[PDB]
């Protein structure tokens, strides 16, 4: 029997069947509730909308993400999202399918305990399993060695692997991702006059970010160039007409990944935490880590991010190593692709957590063994 | 308004005070009984050491 | 030579000389133009009236504020208001006094650039400077640490400051203030029969708001009390006779500050945005922020706003912190008082933007360095 | 003339006068610099704060230790810390006092060369001397024979001494100490939900470590006991409220000293390196070494560390020897106490490195004779 792969993420649910090339259902991980009165008697108003139905009706709803920084902070909303994913998007019965969920590294244990308890009780999956996103990304990249930099909507983390062995003491987790860049852009757009305060307006700004922002190779002279001429200015049209034009914001928004002090954080840029995670590894494997930086996730999709990353790491590493940033063109779904590959392996069918093991050991089995 | 506010708040303060006091005296009982227990363990250890050195001289 | 302090605000100009205890001129920031015909030949009708001269000829004029939400949206009217402020209220020559202007945080750059250009070109000030209203409010409160909540006529904002260091990533700006409460009161008074639609009637309703409205410590049982008895009803006499009596509107008008959903806004109340701004600061300074909530501006002058604010923040914060709301009895002029203190400091006389620096750098001098 | 003792260490400066019973000044060896903006004109902004002044303002500063693993890696910051120690804490003139610095064994020569050059040039001390921490700890213990395990903030080392003769081939130096335990605890607390990433939060976690952590006599059954009941859970209150409760982390943190694989190190626990350093000594002195294990430094202050140490070494050594772990109650200042004793000896006054010897021989005089 086929299995389900349900990479959750903090901004997008990507589900599908183990053995496909791409996720079958990709929709926002969002729950909307009506905000206004409701006067038309007989309209049949729902209590809440999920997925991308809540996205087209977003004008009258208040949107909430049930996952903040990789952690599930609203379990009823997460249950709604899973119910939707199973019954309306994939149109299956969860009782007939093992499910491979995914989770960021180095986040609380109650998260996985609640995941597995929810699955086994309110969905009656025959078996399940909770992988780590970076490992699956490496599976999808077709490698067994490399330091993968995953950057989605909630959390950015490095995991260095060698020959299929993880270095759990060198795993570095950072908490600025797509959503903090969206908020920084919402804050930077006000200095031109545009004011986005609603959650629907946050979605609008997210789309502006996904369409017009890029990473400058050299930040300072890019700033000076944008100051001198006006060739960097593009235009965007809100969904009511009323075009807006942005200039240096285009590269000031994603630059925060390399100077997290823009949003008042004390951490270092992603280049520097990658270098530190490498320099925390055994001196023999780091020459092979330098040449297998695997970029993953949506927040790594800016134009020019691989070149800036390579420039920075080359400036940090010794002048003899060969820095290679590996950025596939489909790197936004690498975690799901690797998850499907993993759940399709024959030697994996003993790694599931069967219903009987859960019935014997309680929800605590998820990390105690698997 | 502020008077009844502070009054209910600080009556609850006296509530948690009674609770923390109960826990205080219970911890005092615990402390005294634990002193007695480690004293019994002290006589245990003194006796067993006397036995050990005596019987080891014998050995 | 003495300097001028010209806290503009969106509802009231407060000007004066640096070094005084209180502003010398306080008048409405408003420009009126006649609507009707004009029949008496030789009456000498002016083209437009500004300040409180437009407030006495209110009945025949149409009033317009050149500042909407902290942003100057009519630069000719703002030029008129500044010309009035200098030549008729203060009765000075702007060519002989540096000028300290004030502005809310997180508003467009063109606002400051135009302020600077106007001052230097069409008033020939020797120097100028544009402070932030919250910093000056803290100066006037006599402390170097605290989260100040400023709420004037157009905009409400929090600025957390510690030991003289601002936390610009935790500044939160909200766009409901005195004027939105005035409009909500104009709309809520129609359910008793009173209909104010004119701009003059908007001024009347503003006076009603300043004289009869208060914040209820507990909104629900206050509502039930007003429903039960009639001990909350007061009476007001319009300027033609015609007494009006209002009941629960008295506290339903300023309640919007704590439930901005009454006017269809999605934001959170001022208590909740204050708490969020605090919880966005470093864990070591927020205990000292919890005990220095400084209130400022006119919209913080309702009877019982400090008590409700303290109750709400106490309910939100941990049960060990000491929440102290600092509400001086003169907090309506805190920004001006702090501005005079600042402009009087000896160590400040190098922070001015001299005319020569402007002539070198252009209007962009203002935010680029000062 | 009296002399100064300046046990530097990598986490705490302990200074005083030769002849006292305890260090006169004990403050963190840390230098903080402001990261945020600074708005209040005239607040008197300092460029950098040192010592425990940087500890109270740590909410707005970024803290840095100029000593990483016993090695001084920032000589400007170290010069700042020494200047502070002499002028603000001890309030003396370094030109009138010989200074006894201290260093860990088996660290680069340039460290001592730069120490003595700094002293003689930018402080003009009349003479100086650089001792070894373990020897001074043995002085303070009142012995001439024993293997001393010193464990501070940066480095752990054993030095076996017999009749006042060191065995330099049996000195073993290990590079996990208090700071690596603090980092491991910061990483282990994330699996309960608490997230400390800032340097100030690292100080908070250090205090949690110093208040709630202990060494379990038997790690496995202690683990099972913590899993069974909940009697091991204590609670800590962060400096903003927000009570946190930790369970088996209390003893999982210092257990790393006995299983350095927890932080991904390959070495052996402190018990095993102690036993190895003993078994590297001549077969005649090791019976007297077995009974004079002298613990020293702050990291040896956990409750129950002496008993675990004795249990482990007893299990390793032959079943006839008498293992005695000597752990004084003031063992956190043994190095300074012994240094004061040493600098007070009359026969020591010929071992100083006079200014003239340095002027003749260059900085290389320090290790070349003394
Ligand atoms: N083309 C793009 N350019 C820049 N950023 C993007 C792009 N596409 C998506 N993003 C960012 O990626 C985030 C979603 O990425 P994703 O990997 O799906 O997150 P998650 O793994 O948490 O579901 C969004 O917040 C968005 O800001
Ligand atoms: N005593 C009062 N009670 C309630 N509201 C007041 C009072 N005085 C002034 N206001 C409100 O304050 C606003 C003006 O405040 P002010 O601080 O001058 O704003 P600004 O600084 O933007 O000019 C007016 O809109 C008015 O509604
Ligand atoms: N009571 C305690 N319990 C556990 N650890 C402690 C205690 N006191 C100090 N420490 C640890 O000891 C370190 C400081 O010890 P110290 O001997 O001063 O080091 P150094 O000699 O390098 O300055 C700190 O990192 C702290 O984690």
């Amino acid at each position: 029997t086929t299995a389900l792969v349900c990479d959750n993420g903090s901004g997008l649910v990507k589900a599908g069947f183990a053995g496909d090339d791409a996720p079958r259902a990709v929709f926002p991980s969002i729950v909307g509730r009506p905000r206004h009165q409701g006067v038309m008697v007989g309209m049949g108003q729902k209590d809440s909308y999920v997925g991308d139905e809540a996205q087209s009706k977003r004008g009258i709803l208040t949107l909430k993400y049930p996952i903040e920084h990789g952690i599930i902070t609203n379990w009823d909303d997460m249950e709604k999202i899973w119910h939707h994913t199973f019954y309306n998007e994939l149109r299956v019965a969860p009782e007939e399918h093992p499910t491979l969920l995914t989770e960021a590294p180095l986040n609380p244990k109650a998260n996985r305990e609640k995941m597995t308890q929810i699955m086994f009780e309110t969905f009656n999956v025959p078996a399940m399993y909770v992988a780590i996103q970076a490992v699956l990304s490496l599976y999808a990249s077709g490698r067994t060695t490399g330091i993968v930099l995953d950057s989605g909507d909630g959390v950015t983390h490095n995991v260095p692997i060698y020959e299929g062995y993880a270095l759990p003491h060198a795993i570095m987790r950072l908490d600025l991702a797509g959503r903090d860049l969206t908020d920084y852009l919402m804050k930077i757009l006000t200095e031109r006059g545009y004011s986005f305060v609603t959650t629907a307006e946050r979605e609008i700004v997210r789309d502006i970010k996904e369409k017009l922002c890029y990473v400058a190779l050299d930040f300072e002279n890019e700033m000076a160039t944008a100051a001198s001429s006006s060739s960097l200015e593009k235009s965007y049209e809100l969904p009511d007409g009323q075009v807006i034009t942005i200039g240096n914001e285009r590269f000031r928004c994603p630059e925060t990944l390399f100077q997290p002090s823009f949003i008042g954080m004390e951490s270092a840029g992603i280049h520097e935490t990658t270098y530190n995670s490498i320099m925390k590894c055994d001196i023999d494997i780091r020459k092979d880590l330098y040449a297998n930086n695997v970029l993953s996730g949506g927040t790594t999709m800016y134009p020019g991010i691989a070149d800036r990353m390579q420039k920075e790491i080359t400036a940090l590493a010794p002048s003899t190593m060969k820095i290679k940033i590996i950025a596939p063109p489909e790197r936004k779904y690498s975690v799901w692709i690797g998850g499907s590959i993993l759940a399709s392996l024959s030697t994996f069918q003993q790694m599931w957590i069967s219903k009987q093991e859960y019935d014997e050991a309680g929800p605590s089995i998820v990390h105690r063994k698997c | 308004h502020i008077a009844e506010d502070a009054d209910r708040k600080y009556e609850e303060v006296a509530r948690k005070l009674v609770i923390i006091e109960s826990d205080l005296e219970r911890a005092e009982e615990r402390a005294e009984l634990s002193e007695g227990k480690c004293a019994e363990l002290e006589e245990e250890l003194k006796t067993v050491t006397n036995n050990l050195k005596s019987l080891e001289a014998q050995a």
